[PDB]
């Protein structure tokens, strides 16, 4: 049970009618709590999970004036980088970052990230160490430069130790009935007649939290990686997850055929089959 | 850089015939965030039709969530249909009660 | 809730 405060952070140049020049969606675990946006220099914040009822007025607050600074200091920074990339004037141009720390069961810190991208592209990283920075490209070796010569990562600690662990030490209380919780999955296999004559076997994995999750096919004295067909995990709507991977087998042969599950809600994988 | 959404469309709970239920469209690994979506009922738009906040993944492609509810039965057809600015052209994607 | 100026 290590959990984890996550913010994603996308700043646009020239962004379309109503859509944001700055947008950051915050997370603990795989649960949403807020959105933050600046629309026409307009900044809004709004709620998203239940345990945010239970904070201050000063905490909305003192967000609002963090997205209008936010907001502000990324778009000079698009214009910037537009400058030391000799790109043109009058297109749009995306910078994105992610902002996280981690911690263990008995809250103990384990880690924290700040990473960004410069139209879609790794940009600049923060090493695990939290004082030293990697770049790609000769632009963002002048970003590292001025970030060491400052001492920033200095700032990007403080941070870390202070408000990212204040706020998920908060919310794992005031949500702990929502986010100290693994749901296993309910998984069940679906069978397809073909129009050919043969058969898909679509194994279901429904209901669970956290996503992550792993569903495999086997046959017996066979390997079906590349014979899978697997979705995207995918949110149910409801703060569970959902996954299938399918495979397509002979008339007759279903019981041949074995689907595993595993997930860290179960205590060990289940074992599935055709049942019939 | 650009870089084209997937689509998936399907119930939240598994499907019965005459029981409510809701719609999801769930559309991943797309760059520039800009994406218009829509949801049809037997080729009507569905006006109330909700959007997930858009967020984005550890190779920095977004995704989003729009759903809406619905009954499924036996005559009645669902799409998805979807732009973005990796496309020339829209794409639907219509709901399979198998998947 | 944190930004570092890139440049
Ligand atoms: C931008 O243009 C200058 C002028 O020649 C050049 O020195 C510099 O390398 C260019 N930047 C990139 C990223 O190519
Ligand atoms: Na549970």
């Amino acid at each position: 049970g290590s959990h984890s405060l996550r913010y994603f952070h996308t700043a646009v140049s020239r962004p379309g009618r109503g859509e944001p020049q700055y947008i950051s969606v915050g997370y603990v675990d795989d649960v949403q709590f807020q959105r933050c946006d600046s629309i026409e220099e307009i900044p809004r914040m709004e709620p998203r999970a239940p345990w945010m009822e239970k904070e201050r007025p000063e905490y909305w607050k003192e967000l609002k004036l963090k997205v209008k600074n936010i907001a502000q200091s990324a778009r000079a920074n698009l214009r910037t980088l537009l400058r030391y990339y000799n790109q043109s004037e009058g297109g749009s141009h995306i910078l994105q970052w992610m902002v996280s720390c981690e911690v263990g069961p008995d809250m103990r810190l384990l880690g924290a990230h700040y990473q960004a991208a410069y139209d879609g592209s790794d940009y600049i990283t923060l090493n695990e160490d939290l004082s030293s920075w990697t770049a790609v490209d000769m632009v963002s070796q002048i970003t590292k430069s001025r970030l060491e010569s400052a001492g920033t990562a200095e700032y990007f600690r403080a941070y870390v130790e202070g408000e990212c662990l204040e706020l998920l030490h908060r919310f794992l209380r005031n949500g702990k009935e929502i986010l100290q919780r693994a749901d296993p999955p309910k998984a069940h296999v679906a069978h397809h007649p073909r129009p050919k004559g043969d058969v898909t076997l679509r194994c279901w994995a429904l209901g669970f939290y956290p996503a992550d999750i792993t569903l495999t096919w086997q046959k017996d004295e066979e390997d079906l990686t590349q014979d899978m067909e697997l979705v995207e995990t995918r949110p149910s709507g409801d703060g569970t997850f959902q996954k299938w991977a399918a495979v397509v087998v002979p008339s007759g042969e279903e019981q041949r055929y074995t689907c595993y599950v595993h997930h860290e809600g179960l205590t060990e994988p289940l074992a599935l089959k055709w049942r019939s | 850089i650009q870089k084209t959404p997937q689509i998936q469309v399907y119930s939240r709970h598994p499907p019965e015939n005459g029981k409510p239920n809701i719609l999801n469209c769930y559309v991943t690994q797309f760059h520039p965030p800009h994406i218009e979506i829509q949801m049809l009922k037997n080729g009507k738009k569905i006006p109330k039709v909700e959007m997930s906040d858009m967020s984005f993944s550890k190779d920095w492609s977004f995704y989003i969530l729009a759903h809406t509810e619905f009954t499924p039965t036996e005559t009645d057809t669902y799409a998805c249909r979807v732009k973005h600015d990796s496309m020339a052209e829209p794409k639907t994607v219509y709901w399979d009660r198998d998947m | 809730m944190f930004f570092i100026n890139v440049l």
